[PDB]
């Protein structure tokens, strides 16, 4: 009953399970740890870091490995749209026979791989299960390389002080420079050295690199400065990937739009974006100052920027002091800026396929735009919870504020008030109308008049897709139009390539879009205006309220402040991360099911489908979820099973989970309480039972942890319901 | 130092130690000579003649690169200028 | 197809980055 | 100024009398960071040692061979390859054997260098200036044999010709 | 860089003065015993007690191997696979074209009898109030000292003589699984040739 | 245990004592307010943070408040 | 399908819907508004919202035609909005 949370005596004292429980959830929370300094702080985080980048990289060489072992990535490179790829063989001693046999594949029951690994590994230029086991060998030298310098830094001489972490020059022009351009720069010398011959059939491995020219002229034209001799004679358009036949010799072009034969983005371009990306970044990393006199003090731009006239108060003056001693702040920034990332990620990875054979690969398709999105979601609700964070624990008004006026930050918490209401009024403008026309659209359908729907032509969108080159929509804009000079500027760099790219039906480059587009569009609107508003509301009424105007003096997450006053519960700033969870989870749903949708009809063709049964929710219901959950169920029936078998089971299980998560949401504490107590007598009061008695008393979980508890199983079953689906609906559907 | 400013102009040192000392006699004209010269060299590598892998002319790049260069020159002749520089 | 002397190898490294995780895992203290 | 090796420029601060071999050359001010020079200056007479030897063994296996065939390889770097991976691992767990016990020794001790190691004793009865100069010639002849040792390893993957 | 100090001169190393002398083998028991406290407290790690119960293993295996040897040669160690039908699925190695690779039958027994063994020896374990010498370190208990480079020559059945064989053996497995791995034939083999041919005869 | 802490906006109602169950408040002499009381909490190992007491709190934004903390059988409401 | 990117051609499907609309709940709220400040004068304005005054309340509904107008001479004499009378939280 002690010592288990050694970083906190309050717990330890505690005679219940609770401390068990608490002592989990609190393992991370440096900062209320028992005696804390900020040194420990930055050295803690900076050794769990490199930890994290070790665990990274061991999960990067164990896929590696496992494909390399039991996948069947050689035979999948000699024919890529017709071998499924795997990715790991399986041994469960619960299957029968008859489970042995449908998950049998080649020598031993194994899983088909949705991770996408066996295109990205292709594309890079892998042709070998010894190239896997080398870059698995590789990556665990590098997470030893990770974990021995989460050590060093641990050790007296080798920990590094305050003034070293809160180094912000010095770690942006490396960070930017260094990592960003750097990295960029050495997957450009590996793109166009081993993946540009590997894809022209030229084998580039690590021993014929020093004397295999990646350009047959060979660094003259770079250092001559005649760089064009490096776009000259690109890749035809009857290459055959991974084969000389039809191949080049460019290296770095502009070319757009995709490969004829594998669909996706050329390697010459890629390499090109690349070189292109690691110049300007490794620029972009001289701008701070360093020990050299010249640069930039990022605290004179911030201090600088106060407009004239006089609208955003003092301008940024605080903003330095502020961001630099909070963790939570930059953990806030980085957060949301990841989820962007993610989110430009699923939004591109599917428009534009950079990954050969990948645009075919439906169900790897899907998972991955799936996953991604549902990723950004977590960050973009991670990045405002520790923004609410920041509000509670970090933020010092008297740094914001200068002889009574306030920055650019304590503003935001002046109009607080017209910030949520003008949120409110937003979701609930978006809330009314959108659902207005869906309902509208469904009792005019039911009713057997489909004539009378409420159908906008997204007019705005379809405005962008035809300014960048769709003749669809007869616009004759900017590139729909030949004699613009939008279209005469590129008309021998790259819109040839862009052109027969977007121009054509068999992409998800710039799907075409109808009403039913719009309407799910304004769905997704309202879903992020309304999470935005929960998230936004918990973060500025963090520190105070009227019906708790000493909420920063409770925390960023406590229960309560008791039944009076009307009642408060979830009135902290945890309760709005909690409750804006659900929001997220369904703006997301919202956004993978129209994604997923408009692909099945895509790769099934039936577009018309989806077009007229979109623009209402029966139509969603009935031809999205209940049409595509045919194969799915039918995994396994009281006649056999299939290799889908899996994913009937994962649905059932996260159906359950969800379910769970009702029990500890809907009911709460109290009464779960006083049946513990009625069980507490029950083990007390009966013979030989009475021998073993329990250390920690057994209580009800709290009102904190029950949410925590309600919310986890609810993710959990939703995540794991919708993969499942996803997974085994586009796999039954599309054979 | 204190670059913070709440008057009409802020002070001639957010400019760095190297333009804090140009006149704005000379700054103006240069950065409406700049601004020409970009617009120009943009006009030239595009618009009035189509760009090709053949012609890229680092001159009509660097140059174009005086544009977004030109903005910053002429701010800070502004602030000379407010500054009785 | 890799060999026996492939994996053998492989999970004697992992082992060794195992060593050097418990090592991270004990200096972030109990 | 301070500096001997760059006349002009001043020396940081941490390179200063003791610490033998220290002729002010520390341009980038790598050691303003580390807390002290123990670590860096133990790291740097490893890499004089086993530089050392890495030259030695260049030459020598230029001019001399094993008996057996297979030590037959004149090429330093095609030897790399040619000898079995029985020798090696052999070799690379013999120097890990050495290398723990001064991992433990490295990061804590005040001379991390010192590694207890003169069997012939020709440390014994000298004079501290007479050590002094023995450690400044072990630092040139080591920082010598680094430039030469990547040198060679250079011209060996650029030419192919190990030596000359 | 310049104009602060990367470590701070409160967090600076220390050298430890007490291991002085203390050769690498005390310094590295003593350095796992400070390190790893409840795991060096119960006699587990590099002590004299792991040491010499996995001596006694080391030297118990090297006559189940002997006894492994003698059985595969003299025609015991059942033929074939196991039956996938009797054992389920989780018996089944791989499927070539249309047939069930399965456990052999050989490999089935063998990790029955180092079952029995390993049953007897979770007894002994969880039976320390019963048993001459315990598994683990009381608390309290001391390991035994080591015996140093060269344990004493004390032959018969003493603790010297049964320490010096159970290094020995476990050596001997050492230099086996070496040899095994090196030249690359099966450990029977290198067994085999290690004694003339008169065990696989 | 939780911490409570009173606050000079106190009346000297004694609401929140006699709304507490576990004895925890008590009346104390005091010159600040016309009743010439104020409320203390000397036995807060004994408060259970039911929040009683600032239930009957009449002051704006009340003068007693509770601050739940490290858990106790006592403050747990366990009888096991 | 509706073309709503506001040309008066396909005017009659957004535009013309949308001032209709407009001016209508501009109505509503201005009359409710008028009502909600008028009683907000009397010795008991909450009995007033749970008890209409109907005479008034017929006074108020019809005069809300003028909605635009009235909005716009409210707004010029700032009697349409508070300035720092309205409450604000703790931080
Ligand atoms: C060149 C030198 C260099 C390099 C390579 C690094 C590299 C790194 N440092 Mg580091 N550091 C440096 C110098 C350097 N540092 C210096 C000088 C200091 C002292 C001032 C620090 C102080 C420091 C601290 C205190 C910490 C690090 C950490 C890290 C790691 C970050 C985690 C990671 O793996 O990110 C990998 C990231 C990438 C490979 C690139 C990310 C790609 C992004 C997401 C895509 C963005 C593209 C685009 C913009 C998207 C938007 C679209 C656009 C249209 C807008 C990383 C390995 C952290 C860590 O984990 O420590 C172990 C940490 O805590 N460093
Ligand atoms: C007035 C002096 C002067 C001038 C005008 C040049 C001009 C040039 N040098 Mg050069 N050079 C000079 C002095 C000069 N050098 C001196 C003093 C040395 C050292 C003694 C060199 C060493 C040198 C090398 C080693 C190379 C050049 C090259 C070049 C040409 C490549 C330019 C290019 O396309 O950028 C290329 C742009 C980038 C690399 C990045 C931007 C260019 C004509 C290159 C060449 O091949 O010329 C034909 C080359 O490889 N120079
Ligand atoms: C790199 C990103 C990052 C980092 C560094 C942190 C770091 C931190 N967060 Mg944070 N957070 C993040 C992302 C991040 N978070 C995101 C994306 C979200 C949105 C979901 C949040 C939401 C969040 C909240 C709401 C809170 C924190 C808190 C904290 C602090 C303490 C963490 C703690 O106690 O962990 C405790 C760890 C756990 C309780 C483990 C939970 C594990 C979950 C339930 C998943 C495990 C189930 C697993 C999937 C099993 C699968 C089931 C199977 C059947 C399939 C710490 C500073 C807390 C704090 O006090 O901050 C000051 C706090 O209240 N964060
Ligand atoms: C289908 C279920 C459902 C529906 C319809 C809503 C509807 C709403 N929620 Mg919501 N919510 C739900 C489930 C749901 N929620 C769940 C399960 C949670 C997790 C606890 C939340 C958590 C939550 C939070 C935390 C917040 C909302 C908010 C809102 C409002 C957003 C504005 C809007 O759309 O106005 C339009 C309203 C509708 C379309 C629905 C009512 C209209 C009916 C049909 C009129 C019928 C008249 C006869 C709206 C009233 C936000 C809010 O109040 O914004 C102002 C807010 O802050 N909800
Ligand atoms: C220590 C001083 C030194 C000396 C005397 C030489 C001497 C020589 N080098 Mg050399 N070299 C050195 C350092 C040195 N190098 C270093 C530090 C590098 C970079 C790591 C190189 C890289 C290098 C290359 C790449 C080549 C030589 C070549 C040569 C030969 C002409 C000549 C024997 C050339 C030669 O003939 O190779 C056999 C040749 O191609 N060297
Ligand atoms: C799984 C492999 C395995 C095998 C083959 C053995 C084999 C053996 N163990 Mg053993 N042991 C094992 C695992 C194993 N152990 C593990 C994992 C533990 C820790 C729980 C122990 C703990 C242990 C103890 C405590 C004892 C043994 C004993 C024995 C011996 C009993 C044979 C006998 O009666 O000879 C005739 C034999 C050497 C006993 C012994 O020393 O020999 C009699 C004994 O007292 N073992
Ligand atoms: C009739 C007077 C009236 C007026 C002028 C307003 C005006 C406003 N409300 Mg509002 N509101 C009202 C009644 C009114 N409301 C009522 C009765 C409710 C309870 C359902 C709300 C609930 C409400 C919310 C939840 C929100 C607003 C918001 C807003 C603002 C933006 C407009 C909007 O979103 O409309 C919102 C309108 C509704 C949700 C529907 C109102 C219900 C009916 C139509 C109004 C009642 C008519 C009334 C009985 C007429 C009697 C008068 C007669 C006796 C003479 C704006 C200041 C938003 C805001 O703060 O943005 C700045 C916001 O988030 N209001
Ligand atoms: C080996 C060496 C010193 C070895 C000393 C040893 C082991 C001493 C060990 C001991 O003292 C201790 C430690 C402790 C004592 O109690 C015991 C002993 C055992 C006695 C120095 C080499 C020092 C080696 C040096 C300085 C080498 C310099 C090399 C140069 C300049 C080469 C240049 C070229 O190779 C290139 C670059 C390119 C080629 O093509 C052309 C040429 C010209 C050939
Ligand atoms: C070689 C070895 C350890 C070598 C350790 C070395 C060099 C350590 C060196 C260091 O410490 C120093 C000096 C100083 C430190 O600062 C640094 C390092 C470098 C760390 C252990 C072998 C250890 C070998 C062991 C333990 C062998 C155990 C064998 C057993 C138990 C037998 C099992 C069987 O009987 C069964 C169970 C069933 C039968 O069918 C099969 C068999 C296998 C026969
Ligand atoms: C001790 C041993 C076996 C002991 C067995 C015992 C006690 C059995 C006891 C029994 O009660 C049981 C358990 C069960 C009963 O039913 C049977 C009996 C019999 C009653 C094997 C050692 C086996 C020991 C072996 C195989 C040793 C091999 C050593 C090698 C190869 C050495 C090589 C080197 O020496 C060189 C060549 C050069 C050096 O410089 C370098 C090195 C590498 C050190
Ligand atoms: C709470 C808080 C926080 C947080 C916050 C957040 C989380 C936010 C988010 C945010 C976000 C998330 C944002 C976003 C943004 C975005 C943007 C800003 C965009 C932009 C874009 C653009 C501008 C584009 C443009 C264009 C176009 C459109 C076309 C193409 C081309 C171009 C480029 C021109 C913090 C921690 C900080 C602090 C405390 C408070
Ligand atoms: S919580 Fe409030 S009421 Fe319950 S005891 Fe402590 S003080 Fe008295």
């Amino acid at each position: 009953v002690y010592k288990f949370p050694k970083f906190s005596k309050a717990l330890a004292e505690d005679p219940s399970t609770r401390r068990i429980w608490y002592g989990i959830a609190t393992a991370h929370d440096f900062e209320s740890h028992d005696a804390m300094t900020e040194s420990k702080l930055y050295q803690k985080i900076f050794a769990s870091h490199f930890g994290h980048i070790a665990i990274i990289f061991l999960w990067t060489a164990g896929n590696l490995f496992h494909v390399a072992w039991q996948g069947n990535f050689e035979a999948w490179i000699l024919n890529p749209l017709k071998v499924r790829p795997i990715a790991h063989a399986i041994w469960d001693p619960h299957f029968g026979q008859a489970a042995y046999k449908a998950f049998l594949k080649t020598s031993s029951p194994a899983n088909l791989a949705l991770s996408g690994v066996y295109e990205w590994w292709y594309t890079i230029g892998m042709r070998t299960n010894n190239d896997l086991y080398q870059g698995s060998f590789f990556l665990i030298l590098l997470s030893s390389l990770l974990l021995f310098a989460g050590w060093l830094h641990l050790q007296p001489s080798f920990r590094p002080s305050l003034d070293w972490f809160k180094a912000n020059e010095y770690r942006l022009n490396h960070h930017l420079s260094g990592l960003f351009g750097v990295s960029s720069l050495a997957w450009t010398g590996h793109l166009v050295h081993v993946a540009i011959p590997e894809s022209r059939g030229i084998h580039v491995g690590w021993d014929n690199f020093l004397t295999v020219l990646p350009h047959p002229e060979g660094l003259t034209p770079f250092f001559s400065g005649n760089w064009k001799a490096y776009a000259q004679n690109p890749d035809t358009a009857s290459h055959i990937f991974g084969s000389g036949e039809g191949s080049g010799t460019a290296i770095l072009t502009f070319l757009g739009g995709f490969h004829p034969q594998t669909k996706s983005l050329w390697l010459t371009d890629m390499a090109h974006h690349h070189l292109a990306i690691a110049v300007l970044f490794i620029v972009a990393g001289h701008m701070y100052r360093t020990n050299w006199l010249i640069g930039h003090q990022m605290k004179l731009i911030l201090e600088a920027h106060r407009p004239p006239g006089g609208r955003l108060g003092i301008g940024h003056i605080g903003l330095y002091e502020t961001i630099t001693n909070s963790l939570h702040f930059q953990l806030g920034l980085a957060l949301a800026a990841l989820g962007v990332a993610t989110s430009l990620t699923a939004q591109h990875m599917y428009a534009l396929p950079p990954y050969a054979f990948l645009a075919s690969n439906f169900p790897t398709q899907a998972a991955l735009y799936t996953h991604h999105q549902y990723i950004a979601g977590f960050l973009m609700v991670g990045a405002f919870a520790h923004g609410a964070i920041f509000f509670v624990r970090d933020y010092d008004p008297a740094v914001n504020t200068r002889n009574g006026e306030k920055n650019v930050l304590a503003r935001m918490l002046e109009h607080k008030e017209a910030i949520i209401s003008h949120l409110s009024w937003v979701s609930l403008f978006l809330g009314f109308h959108t659902l207005g026309i869906y309902v509208h659209n469904d009792v005019v359908v039911a009713f057997g008049q489909p004539e009378k729907q409420i159908l906008v032509e997204p007019l705005f969108a379809e405005w962008i897709q035809a300014a960048s080159g769709k003749t669809l929509y007869n616009f004759d804009l900017l590139l729909a139009s030949s004699n613009s000079p939008a279209s005469v500027a590129s008309s021998q760099l790259w819109l040839p390539g862009w052109l027969s790219a977007i121009n054509d039906g068999k992409n998800s480059l710039f799907l075409p879009i109808g009403p039913g587009d719009f309407l799910v569009h304004h769905a997704i609107a309202l879903g992020l205006h309304t999470t935005t508003l929960i998230l936004v509301k918990g973060a500025l009424d963090a520190r105070g309220s009227k019906l708790m105007p000493d909420k920063k003096d409770f925390g960023y997450s406590f229960p309560c402040d008791g039944p009076g006053r009307g009642g408060t519960c979830d009135i902290s700033a945890w309760d709005a991360f909690y409750l804006a969870m659900f929001w997220m989870l369904n703006t997301i749903g919202w956004v993978t099911f129209y994604w997923h949708w408009k692909h099945l009809t895509l790769w099934q063709g039936n577009q018309v489908q989806f077009n007229e049964s979109s623009n209402y929710i029966m139509g969603w219901l009935r031809d999205y979820l209940w049409l595509n959950s045919s194969p799915l169920i039918n995994g396994y029936n009281p006649f056999g099973m299939n290799s889908l078998s899996v994913w009937a089971w994962m649905f059932l299980f996260g159906h359950l989970v969800w379910a769970t998560g009702f029990m500890f949401l809907i009911s709460w504490r109290g009464y779960w309480q006083e049946l513990i107590e009625t069980i507490v007598w029950a083990h007390e009061r009966t013979p030989l039972a009475n021998l073993v008695r329990w250390k920690d008393k057994p209580v009800a979980l709290s009102i904190v942890q029950a949410r925590l508890v309600g919310l986890a199983h609810f993710t959990i079953g939703y995540v794991l319901t919708y993969a499942a689906f996803v997974i085994a609906s586009t796999i039954g559907k599309l054979g | 130092e204190s670059t913070y400013w709440e008057g009409k102009a802020p002070p001639s040192v957010v400019l760095g130690p190297f333009l804090s000392k140009i006149p704005s006699g000379v700054l103006g004209p240069a950065s409406l000579v700049a601004l020409i010269v970009g617009s120009y060299c943009t006009h030239e590598s595009n618009i009035f003649n189509t760009l090709t892998v053949d012609t890229i002319y680092p001159a009509y790049v660097l140059g174009s690169f005086l544009t977004p260069i030109s903005w910053g020159l002429h701010v800070a002749a502004w602030i000379q200028k407010m500054n009785k520089a | 197809m890799i060999y026996d002397s492939q994996v053998y190898i492989a999970l004697v490294i992992a082992v060794v980055a195992s060593v050097l995780a418990i090592r991270l895992g004990a200096t972030l203290y109990n | 100024a301070q500096s001997k090796a760059l006349p002009f420029l001043k020396a940081p601060a941490k390179l200063d009398g003791s610490l033998a071999g220290d002729f002010g050359f520390d341009p980038m001010g790598i050691s303003d960071q580390v807390a002290n020079l123990k670590y860096v200056r133990a790291a740097e007479l490893k890499h004089c040692r086993v530089a050392m030897l890495g030259f030695l063994g260049w030459v020598v296996q230029q001019y001399v061979h094993l008996p057996g065939e297979i030590y037959a390889e004149s090429n330093p770097l095609k030897a790399l390859t040619s000898v079995p991976l029985l020798s090696q691992i052999q070799i690379f767990l013999f120097i890990g054997a050495i290398e723990l016990a001064t991992l433990d020794q490295t990061y804590t001790a005040d001379k991390p260098w010192d590694l207890g190691f003169d069997p012939l004793n020709f440390s014994k009865g000298k004079s501290e200036q007479q050590m002094k100069d023995l450690e400044v010639k072990e630092l040139k002849n080591g920082r010598v044999a680094m430039i030469a040792i990547m040198g060679l390893i250079a011209q060996t993957l650029y030419t192919g010709v190990p030596l000359f | 860089g310049t104009p602060f100090d990367t470590v701070s001169k409160d967090e600076l190393a220390v050298e430890n003065k007490a291991m002085a002398g203390k050769s690498v083998f005390e310094r590295a028991m003593a350095d796992f015993n400070g390190r790893y406290p409840a795991v060096a407290a119960l006699g587990l790690g590099p002590s004299a007690k792991a040491e010499r119960w996995n001596g006694r293993h080391a030297m118990f295996g090297w006559i189940v191997l002997l006894a492994t040897g003698y059985a595969q040669a003299h025609g015991l160690l059942p033929e074939g696979g196991m039956d996938a039908k009797e054992w389920g699925t989780w018996v089944i190695v791989s499927t070539t074209n249309g047939e069930q690779v399965t456990i052999p039958a050989a490999r089935a027994a063998i990790a029955i009898g180092h079952l029995h063994f390993g049953a007897v020896g979770v007894f002994a374990a969880y039976s320390k109030n019963s048993v001459k010498d315990r598994l683990l370190l009381e608390p309290g208990e001391k390991d035994e000292a080591p015996a140093g480079l060269f344990p004493a020559l004390r032959p018969g059945l003493t603790k010297e003589a049964e320490m010096l064989n159970g290094r020995v053996a476990m050596l001997g497995l050492v230099a086996l699984v070496a040899v095994s791995a090196a030249t690359g034939q099966d450990i029977l083999s290198v067994i085999d040739q290690g004694l003339g041919g008169l065990l696989l005869k | 245990s939780h911490t409570v802490k009173i606050y000079d906006t106190c009346i000297g109602c004694t609401q929140c004592v006699r709304a507490c169950p576990t004895d925890v408040l008590e009346m104390v002499p005091w010159d600040g307010c016309k009743a010439g009381q104020i409320a203390s909490a000397p036995r807060t190992e004994d408060c259970v943070g039911c929040k009683r007491c600032e239930t009957a709190c009449p002051t704006d934004f009340l003068s007693v408040r509770v601050y739940l903390g490290g858990e106790t059988t006592r403050s747990l409401g366990l009888a096991y | 399908h509706l073309i709503t990117d506001g040309r008066w051609s396909h005017g009659s499907e957004f535009l013309l819907p949308s001032i209709l609309f407009l001016y209508i709940s501009g109505w509503i709220g201005w009359v409710g508004r008028k009502y909600i400040r008028t009683v907000g004068q009397t010795s008991n304005p909450t009995e007033k919202e749970i008890i209409i005054d109907v005479p008034l309340a017929i006074s108020i509904m019809t005069s809300g035609f003028l909605w635009p107008f009235a909005a716009w001479q409210e707004f010029l004499s700032g009697d349409l909005i508070a300035s720092d009378e309205t409450i604000t939280t703790s931080p």
